[PDB]
């Protein structure tokens, strides 16, 4: 390479950020605060659930038996299964990725031990929280070299100051890397709506009381008092008590002259806008209420384009940083690796696909070995038809071989 | 082994994931406890906790090898895995702890 | 060529741009700011997702076994798969293209290494951000020659000043090139609506307070005070406190004389207009809420005409700048190349197509070699019927051997 990796910086933009309130660790405090917003949390619960539910499996580098065996090893390390429960480390990787989504970047230390079959196997992934990252260190061409960490050891035994961990010992997740190795919070574009919603709630509160209760005024002779203060107090607090006035004292509430403005639609504009900003394409505040589109399913499918991208970004980090670290110590000459991947879920075409499945079975029904002929027929189908039936998982078949 | 220790999720005003003084530590637990007497909270938990329990719980073996199957069968019997997820007494107690 | 490439410039239009606020790198700051607008981000998340999901594959230059083998090599370099996850460099190309969509132009340096089988293979794509491009350099006929770069090396070790990289070492993505080699941000036509939305939000804010709270006025004798200032302050901040007045002091709020104008429909006109300007043909602000068209699917299909064009523009840059650079060092006499392409997704015809698939299977069911007869029958179908079944990928078949 003759060209180094350079920062995404020009004029007021420094490392992708122009707003001083959201630069560096101060920005991370804003994103952390946003997590206690119900709309944010609702959106993350959906996005993070759907990501995890994507029917994760391992695809070999080729159909060669060698590549299949390597992929089968990786399948077993993660505990790939129908619910994506997995073995303990698998779920921990998703938890790390969720921090990267929220904050822009997160990492984990990869720890290996000697396994029962003489292989180096995964022992654990130690999560590294962005609050505890001082900085990423870079080489002279701008490629990442190390993380430098500072923070309190859990339980308060000690403060760690500037601990450096080389990048080859880690998995690093960045959200929406733009090529500079700088991640960005997925919440970035939701900040304006989040701020606006909170300010509107404040304003609504201040309005509602005055229209609900009335602002009491008492006009009294220039002559003049405890009784006056008690009248106005009691109007607010004890409306059943009732007001006895001399004929030169006059009681009125302030004439506001209008009905209260109805701010709910503007509030729900901003509030639901928080989720829109994350690429959710159905209204998460009104949800099933109110007059609406008949085909809600289509809006859920649109939202899948966002979530599937997130699935790719997760997979790509596992494929680049983790899998080679598990393969190379056991197959030192490996140049091509298995890949974590998932089933694309865009549309509900299950009824038609199951109907096609039936026609394939019926076609191969009088075979002397129905499973083998069925698989050969499936792999011959055109792309769209093959994919609708789902995955013919040769790695899973290898693993299930007793 | 690991060169990096597990560290707290702490920075500036955030201490162990919490910035709001009213919800830090055991005082926070009193808030959550009070919320349980809210009908909307309770309605939501009844649905969530029910659906969790109804998920058709079973035991998957470590592999298809007969040895792993036999160990899995032992675990199935210890929990009393069944069609309604009623189970033996300790199984339901695990869900109560999780709640 | 007897005719040089000329700039798209006349009178106030300079290199396709008339608005001084959006010319050059200053314009790139505007586009960058727009990325923190929720509606912009929502639209990009959908567009960029859909692009990536297009079922990318490699088509050979011909059915000749030689062209198939070259195509199979390219398939392996990118890691073409069912989800379009791919190998690391494949996703980096899309990330570079996203910069070109946002900013007008972006690029990447192509870096090769010697592979295990004696072939030159792709090592990496170094992304080049438009913030760090000084200019494109051109020859005397106006064809691009080089990029000149300036910027800080990631991590702050050094500033790079005027580094020149020849164009044959790069992949360049331009969005909507008009023939001059000048890309334009896809956000260009969204700027007016984006500006108008922001101004309207400001105006709405200024309105809402006055109608919600009331503008307090206190008329006092020409004679006259701390108490007067506290009355007006407390009306705003402490409405429960209540107002005791001497009989020659008069309290009123300002009579605004109308209900507040309902500006939400005009706001959502501009806000949703941001996405319309990108060629999205369903409302991205209201989404599923409100009375609406029964067949939302049709508006999604209309939107595909925009997205598919973006897919073509990405592919064409890979096909022109990258693929030949991977083929030529390993097959030096190659004159025709494999092409990256995708499955056209316009309509949902899956139920009918799967029904046709079933009839084909049933027709070839008593064959002694069902897969070969099925493929021959498929390639003989008329175009519309053949295409509905999807791709019969001969390159994939070669790779899976």
């Amino acid at each position: 390479a003759s060209v180094p990796v350079m920062s995404t910086s020009y004029d007021v933009v420094v490392d992708r950020e122009f707003d001083e309130l959201l630069q560096g660790k101060d920005g991370l405090l804003v994103y952390h605060k946003m997590l206690s917003d119900g709309t944010v949390k609702n959106a993350l619960n959906y996005i993070f659930g759907r990501i995890r539910s994507a029917k994760w499996y391992v695809e070999p580098a080729s159909t060669d038996p060698e590549d299949i065996a390597i992929a089968a090893f990786i399948h077993a390390q993660l505990g790939i299964d129908d619910a994506s429960v997995g073995k303990y480390p698998f779920g921990r990787l998703f938890a790390i990725y969720e921090n990267a989504y929220i904050y822009g970047m997160a990492a984990g230390e990869i720890v290996l031990t000697l396994g029962a079959d003489g292989k180096l196997i995964l022992d654990k992934i130690v999560p590294i929280h962005p609050f505890n990252i001082d900085e990423v260190l870079y080489d002279e061409e701008g490629g990442p070299k190390a993380l430098k960490l500072s923070g309190e050891v859990k339980g308060g035994s000690q403060f760690v100051s500037g601990l450096e961990i080389p990048i080859w010992k880690t998995v690093v997740f960045l959200h929406n890397d733009d090529g500079s190795f700088t991640g960005q919070s997925a919440l970035r574009a939701a900040v304006p709506h989040w701020l606006a919603k909170r300010a509107l709630i404040l304003l609504i509160n201040h309005g509602l009381e005055r229209f609900m209760i009335g602002v009491p005024t008492l006009t009294i002779p220039k002559s003049v008092w405890e009784a006056a203060k008690e009248i106005v107090k009691n109007f607010v607090q004890k409306p059943r008590h009732g007001i006895i006035l001399p004929d030169d004292w006059k009681f009125d509430t302030v004439d506001l002259k209008s009905a209260m403005p109805d701010a709910i639609p503007y509030l729900t504009y901003h509030d639901a806008g928080i989720a829109r900003a994350l690429g959710i394409d159905f209204n998460t505040v009104q949800l099933n209420m109110g007059g609406q589109a008949i085909n809600i399913g289509e809006f859920v499918s649109l939202t899948q384009q966002t979530i599937i991208s997130l699935q790719r970004e997760f997979a790509s980090a596992v494929n680049l940083y983790l899998i080679p670290k598990l393969v190379l110590p056991n197959w030192p000459s490996a140049t091509r690796f298995p890949r974590l991947t998932f089933e694309m879920e865009e549309r509900n075409d299950f009824s038609a696909a199951a109907n096609l499945m039936g026609m394939l079975i019926n076609a191969v029904k009088d075979s002397e070995d129905i499973p083998t002929e069925l698989k050969a027929l499936i792999d011959a189908l055109p792309s769209k038809m093959r994919r609708a039936l789902g995955v013919v998982d040769e790695v899973r078949e290898a693993v299930r071989q007793p | 082994g690991a060169s990096v220790p597990v560290m707290s999720t702490s920075y500036d005003v955030v201490v162990d994931r919490e910035f709001d003084e009213l919800l830090q530590g055991k005082d926070g637990l009193l808030v959550y406890h009070k919320m349980l007497s809210d009908g909307t909270v309770k309605n939501a938990l009844n649905y969530i906790f029910g659906r969790i329990r109804s998920a058709k719980w079973y035991v998957e073996p470590a592999s298809t090898d007969p040895e792993d199957i036999a160990i899995a069968a032992f675990i199935h019997a210890q929990l009393g895995i069944d069609d309604a997820s009623v189970g033996k007494y300790p199984f339901g107690r695990l869900f109560a702890i999780y709640e």
